[PDB]
């Protein structure tokens, strides 16, 4: 019945003015990529930065179990594209947002599936 | 010079053939720091330039490639170098990394502990080491060949590097080993490569290209390190981050190099030739299995 809620803890910490987790591993890349959210190689477009995935995962970075029932990580071993305007807090960004299962962009940061 | 647009500078051949005595390393550009692109860590820049240089060599790049990365943790508790290696290497490359201290990593598997505790059932196509102990940088004592993790690395290469495979092992003025230089004579080609972003440091990567499993050349490692320091002492390298801004040709090309299993009796001159050209890897193609020895202690009462 008891399990630590790290996600809520980080959200509350940020809202109370805490400094975002640092040392997320930003990659060099062309910034001419697809802009998809989570990829096997850096895919930032001109509006994004690409980061090593594990370093942007709250559960990886805090040494805690992942929500996935098999403990799998969506980010470890991949690269995550973060909007440049949000690149000051990649952990917060990956935690607060969701990837469109159809086109692979971030909902509300590239996904246009709900516009046709 | 025009070197400033390269990813770094490799030891010129003429320096490799000298017979220098070991001196202190006094770098003219010492203390200077390169201006890194906004938000980019030194170790990302450094690994990127290393990988850019390795793109110019005749690396064997098979399907089901296997790479192991020692010294991969940072004091930040992440693995920037592993992230660059995984970016560089073809998708699906099996990447294992390791360090003394715990860190979070993008590698397919990570072993925490002294490198001498690491064992693998399989052979490897590429070995990267950034292992380093800052306590070696002691200008007040004699600079002798170091053992420690270098002894492990030499044995690991001889036991677990596939024929045709390559290595890049970080050294410095004081962090070096004579047998490792001697082992560079067991590759088709070797160099000491200095990244342009860290050119004010005596750091280099000792690169062995295409392992032959036997001496092509007899190298005295004490003399070779003296030769390396003489080169550094007399050839100031201009700090430069230029190469970081052109990433279009960064990914290592998946050459699909052939992998065969062969017994030492079958390695003839024609095989040795193919190995030397980056055209052949010799090793079993079984599963990749690794382990870390753990010392058990009960210190109760
Ligand atoms: C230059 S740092 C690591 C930098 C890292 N490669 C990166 O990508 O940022 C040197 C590393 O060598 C590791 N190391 C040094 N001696 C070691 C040993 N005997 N066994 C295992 N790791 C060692 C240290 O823990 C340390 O993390
Ligand atoms: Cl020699
Ligand atoms: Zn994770
Ligand atoms: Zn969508």
């Amino acid at each position: 019945a008891f399990a630590v809620d790290a996600a809520k803890a980080y959200k509350d910490y940020l809202a109370s003015g805490g400094q975002p987790i640092t040392n997320c591993v930003k990659m060099l890349c062309t910034h001419t990529g697809t802009g998809q959210a989570i990829t096997v190689t850096p895919e930032a477009n001109m509006d994004q930065e690409s980061f090593g995935g594990a370093s942007c995962c709250l559960y990886c970075r805090c040494h805690i179990d992942h929500p996935n029932p098999k403990g799998f990580c969506d980010l470890k071993g991949k690269y995550v594209q973060i909007p440049t305007t949000c690149a000051n807090d990649p952990v917060g960004f990956t935690l607060k947002n969701t990837v469109c299962t159809v086109c692979g962009m971030w909902k509300g940061y590239g996904c246009s599936c709900d516009q046709l | 010079s025009s070197q400033a647009w390269q990813p770094g500078v490799a030891m010129p051949n003429l320096y490799k053939m000298q017979r220098m005595l070991l001196e202190k390393c006094d770098l003219q550009n010492y203390g200077d720091s390169a201006t890194l692109p906004k938000g980019i860590m030194m170790n990302v820049a450094k690994y990127t330039q290393l990988c850019q240089y390795l793109n110019t060599l005749t690396l064997a790049v098979p399907y089901n490639m296997r790479v192991i990365h020692f010294g991969a943790g940072s004091d930040k508790g992440v693995a920037p170098g592993t992230a660059v290696l995984r970016q560089w290497l073809p998708t699906g490359t099996l990447l294992v990394d390791s360090d003394l201290n715990d860190f979070v990593s993008d590698a397919d598997s990570t072993l925490i502990g002294d490198c001498a505790t690491v064992h693998t059932a399989n052979k490897w196509d590429l070995i990267i080491s950034d292992m380093y102990d800052p306590k070696t940088k002691n200008v007040t004592k004699e600079n002798d060949s170091k053992e420690g993790f270098f002894t492990y690395i030499c044995g690991f290469i001889q036991q677990k590097l596939a024929l045709g495979g390559s290595v890049a092992i970080k050294i410095t003025e004081h962090s070096w080993n004579a047998d490792l230089y001697k082992l560079m004579g067991h590759f088709a080609w070797w160099t000491a490569f200095v990244t342009n972003v860290n050119a004010s440091s005596s750091e280099a990567f000792l690169i062995g290209c295409n392992y032959l499993g036997k001496p092509r050349e007899q190298i005295d490692g004490y003399v070779m390190h003296a030769n390396y320091i003489f080169w550094r002492n007399t050839n100031p390298i201009q700090l430069s981050s230029y190469s970081l801004f052109d990433m279009s040709k960064f990914p290592l090309k998946l050459r699909g190099t052939a992998v065969m299993s062969l017994k030492e009796g079958q390695i003839n001159d024609m095989i040795l030739s193919l190995l030397s050209k980056g055209r052949l890897i010799i090793r079993e193609n079984n599963r990749v299995v690794i382990s870390s020895d753990v010392l058990v202690n009960n210190e109760n009462l």
